[PDB]
């Protein structure tokens, strides 16, 4: 189970325009280039995307896991997901056979999970784990986000711009206020 | 009778009337799910069918051949055990005989209940049976004399086609038995104790211990700190580290005593006695001569004098003489120490005559 | 009142059972926050060590290095057994108080009020069986005998019933080793023709 | 009869049905896995082997009779003992027993075979009776044939009132007890093979709050730790500590009873599935028979000659059909060591009872008259 | 269960010139509009703070709860409280093709558990690898004048914290403060069990 | 069991002008419009109105519940309560028939409850749930109040002028201390 991402995010979705008028505007003075605040808003929404788990600009990711944990399950980690492009089934070398028929993908933000068709699931070969490309996100814009967690994003990213190193300085709905709300809650630290 | 032809068109007139839904899903949770309920029918159904029978109302103690040997299967005692194993289990027992012959049928077949269902008809009793397995029917017939099927029946108050069967009594007693006893299975498969933890805080108040200390904390702690082998090494405890050791506090007994209160609630309702299964608890009767003998006479007897009843019944419409037969209650081993005092009593009466006495217990006075 | 307690002690158990949650422990994951979430390959990570090396019978009693953050609260359960369990058997004995059973007849548990079955079983044709009979049969002596001129008198035997031998030892005993009157004057006493 | 076609077309005829799919698994975690269920069998498995039978028509004289001759020595290298422990061995454990037969001349078969019932499979057939059983060992079928008189396999079933076609074997009533016995004895082998008690534990902080001790220092603390301070010889040193030291004591707060009340408990219900008393076979507890002469007449009361007298009346009718006249096997209940105090009070009810004459008790008590 | 929003807030329904007139910045200026923009943003992301805190809806716009399974079997509880006219309940199958049914269900009106509460003893059933969308309008009114004046209120004094510290600073609440007052908006249960 | 209320507070009947000699008068300056006063006066009834449940203004209500409570019974929650208008019981369409007879309201600040006639009160149809419209509140005007309830709306209209976000600052007498004898003291949370 690695889960790494296909393509990155291309700076152009992200709000590079619209931090700047969270940042200093309304109140303040109308002071560093674009590179500068870009660099602060990724390095924002992948802590927010971390803690709950979620992905925010929807781009495309890759899970490649060696074993299914049910038969009729292995929920997904990335939370919103939609539209599962493709199964495919390696074998070892990998002439990479893809599948297209067994499973349905159920599209919900508790338990993104793949749940096969009746009771059998595509089983494994011998070294050839299988690969599942999805695309997970709310949305392919900036303007498709639920909006508290789009604050939270501003107002950590002004966190990580208005201060430097790991200084001094909670309000009522903060930023662990806001994203308590989108975090994984899982009782479940046994056998299945 | 008067009254039949106004409980029928309120039930409905010539349909099947299926009654005990849960009456197999009860069979699969109570008699092969918990021993209690396997071992409480086990116990009965293969004791009436080890009491014999004797033919009363020929005029003298002799139908004895079909029962001794019903068909090319089951076996006289198989048979009684397949019988007693359904009124026990769904209240109900039934009999199928086949008589090509006019008299006097081949053979018996303990039709199993849960498969089977009444048809009240137009009057009074019931005018056929439907043997339903799978989709197909049979539809059976009553609108005769000879009635090809006896139809055993427990006690039921509010039912007028089925009987109850002691297993629906004591069906939370079976749930209770059943759970408590995966409670414990369950508990030996998921839980974690640990018999310790090595807490590794570290300078900060959090951090990992790198690799090449983990394998070495792996390795004093594998060989040197865990086994039988390696009770009580004084484990010195750095800067940093702490081993905080963990209990288990409830140990023993989880739900021990509501599991033997259940499984002897179970015990209860089919009429079995706790020291002959085997439950543990108080001394209720005293040593096994009492307990044996309670047992025949409290829920066996009663229990076959009322199945003998309904064969002699039945039997008695194929061969013209009508036919008694009744359990014999002697040459039954439990019933020795009602027998014995028996025998001391009027024995040792020594008023009345020799010829007197013979009468009095069954012997034929010469 | 007495069948509402005990049909609800025995589903309250049946209750406990079924939808009950006792955790074996918690592993406590707060992180370097006050409140932390794990990622999920450290999520899957942490249920197969969990899984593999320290859960089952054969695993009790692994020392479970705890790093940073971690912490294993052992839970409990603190009543285990006897959940309205003295309730439940004073219960039972209640509905068998009103019927008029004796407890060890029916199997209750509880103290040995009569002794060995000889005494059990003679209380139990005498207080609450052989009155009951003798009305029913004395109301069927009186509805059947309208239907035939003659009178009917229907009364239980009290006679080789089984229950009532030690009865009728004493009985017996009395009359048979008082041999200070003759032997056909003891017969009426017992209940015998007369030779 | 009558419903016999209706019966056997719904699960299917002429093809075989496989049965219970644990009964397999079971023998080898509750027959080789505890004591108690291993016990249990073996104490009804050579019970049963010991009671002698009784063959009778009409006469009862038939003490050398062919049956009897089968009987003594079945087959080569299995007895008479070894026959009927390796037959109730099969019904007890998957409630199926099953004997083959082979015959070169048509009457009285030469030998009988038990055959294990793991490996053994129906066919419904027809009419509701099973044509055929499928010996099923690898991959490969026997398909024995039962359309005929001799029918070579008896079927020795137990009551079963789901199934139509095998038995229930208690060990597979008791499977839930048997992995409550096998775990809570695996709880305690785990416990004391992979488990940390440290008799205490000996705490260097340092000037900081956190250091470790140097390396000279660290074997020069072993050395006053092993040679004066552990083993039974040093129970008690006064032990001198330092500045940072500090020796803090460990304990072990359960140390008995790790699930005993509940391994014991379901180590009777395993004694209460296939009918052993726990007495017999040694379970502790509280002593419900009391002196032995009770416990082993129950004992051969409840679930031996119930389970023999049953066996014998199957070996009673498929014997039978190899020889003309019919055969009637039981047990003796005559001679059997633990009905003695039930064979007591029989002769001493009629040896004291005086009133009736010497030919007339010698009949009631199973003797030859004279 | 999705629970995604068809439309969202069209921006026009929200009070900044009343949020303006909240924050005290300025009357008579030839600017007076240079945080129209900003103004608006906080707004959206205070409103979304308290639709997650209260479970509430606010401006009533147009929902779909797109789910696979029925939670139980007649009443189905919608997660956003304040419910009004459930538009279409639709019940697609295996591909697209989906039909509208009128379904025999009927939307009990109530604020403290909006729910479906079919009344044919049973919701209509789903197909096999189908979905189930339920439509429906879920808020309080179309504008900004009909919501309840104390949520309202908390609007208003969470937008304008977010207006006047930009990062995450550190700030004793007030009687009725902003916890306060969406306090009695929360949905209260104690229920973690199965059914 | 919705209740919604049928026509606001106008605002005329709003004291938007003893608002303002509550908040500078006798000690201060003779500063804001009455859209701002009378924002913050109804965001402090409604605040009081919740916590209390009560009315305070007497406007309409319209009670509409899908099972009664018991039989004689179904206390009304906002709590002085006068006039129920109708007891309206909608069929499933509704040609919306009205009962007028079989209940009596009983006016108690208690436990303002509808108590049926007898022991037996309109059963309602299947899926025509029953609407009950009700005018409760104190009186018409704002001088028909009890003054510690005024009074406490105007000392938490002045907290909501005087200090727009919640930043910081008990007296004897408080916003609290005064509002405690009007809420609903209940310890039932149980069955019935």
């Amino acid at each position: 189970m690695m889960l790494n991402e296909v393509t990155a995010v291309p700076g152009t979705a992200l709000p590079v325009a619209e931090f700047r008028d969270h940042l200093r505007l309304g109140t303040g003075f109308a002071g560093a280039e674009d590179a500068a605040l870009l660099s602060y808003l990724r390095a924002a929404i992948a802590a927010i995307e971390g803690r709950t788990a979620k992905a925010l600009i929807s781009r495309g990711f890759r899970l490649a896991l060696t074993a299914w944990r049910w038969g009729d399950m292995q929920t997904l980690p990335i939370a919103p997901v939609a539209t599962v492009t493709a199964l495919r089934l390696v074998d070892a070398a990998g002439v990479e056979t893809p599948v297209a028929a067994g499973w349905r993908l159920v599209p919900d933000m508790a338990r993104p999970r793949i749940e096969a068709l009746g009771a059998m699931l595509p089983m494994i070969p011998t070294g050839g784990r299988v690969e599942i490309d999805f695309t997970a996100g709310f949305g392919a814009s900036w303007s498709a986000l639920p909006v508290d967690l789009a604050q939270a994003v501003f107002l950590l990213a002004a966190q990580y711009y208005e201060l430097r190193h790991d200084g001094a300085a909670a309000m009522p709905f903060g930023v662990m206020a806001l994203i308590e709300r989108w975090r994984t809650v899982r009782v479940l630290g046994g056998r299945p | 009778s008067v009254t039949g032809r106004i409980v029928a068109m309120a039930s409905g007139a010539g349909r099947p009337v299926w009654g005990p839904r849960d009456t197999v899903s009860l069979m699969r949770t109570g008699f092969a799910g918990n021993p209690v309920g396997f071992r409480s029918v086990k116990l009965i159904a293969e004791a009436t069918a080890a009491v014999p029978l004797i033919c009363q109302d020929a005029e003298r103690r002799y139908v004895l051949d079909l029962l001794r040997r019903p068909n090319a299967g089951q076996g006289r005692a198989e048979l009684f055990e397949a019988l007693i194993g359904q009124i026990l289990l769904s209240g109900n027992g039934y009999l199928e005989a086949v008589c090509p012959e006019p008299g006097v049928p081949r053979e018996l077949h303990v039709l199993r209940s849960d498969r089977m269902a009444v048809v009240p008809g137009a009057d009074g009793w019931p005018v056929g049976y439907d043997y339903t397995v799978g989709g197909r029917k049979h539809r059976f017939d009553m609108t005769g004399h000879p009635d090809p099927i006896c139809h055993i029946k427990s006690f039921h108050p509010t039912d007028d086609h089925y009987g109850l069967s002691p297993m629906q009594a004591a069906a939370v007693a079976l749930d209770v038995h059943n759970a408590a006893s995966a409670w414990s299975k369950a508990l030996l498969d998921n839980a974690a104790r640990p018999s310790g933890a090595i807490i590794y805080k570290g300078a900060d108040g959090q951090g990992v211990l790198a690799p090449e200390q983990y394998e070495r904390l792996i390795f004093e702690m594998e060989t040197h700190h865990q086994g039988a082998r390696n009770a009580g090494r004084p484990m010195l405890l750095e800067g940093g580290l702490d081993w905080k050791p963990m209990g288990f506090s409830p140990s023993d007994m989880e739900f021990h005593e509501t599991k033997a209160a259940a499984a002897r609630e179970i015990a209860l309702a089919f009429g079995v006695p706790p020291m002959l299964i085997g439950i543990p608890g108080d001394a209720t009767y005293a040593n096994y001569a009492e307990a044996n003998r309670a047992f025949y006479r409290l829920t066996v007897l009663p229990l076959l004098t009322r199945v003998s009843a309904a064969l002699a019944w039945w039997l008695s419409g194929y061969l013209g003489a009508q036919i008694e037969l009744k359990p014999d209650l002697d040459q039954v081993p439990a019933l020795a120490v009602e027998r014995d005092q028996l025998w001391a009593r009027i024995g040792a009466a020594g008023f009345l005559s020799n010829s007197e006495k013979r009468v009095l217990l069954g012997l034929p006075p010469t």
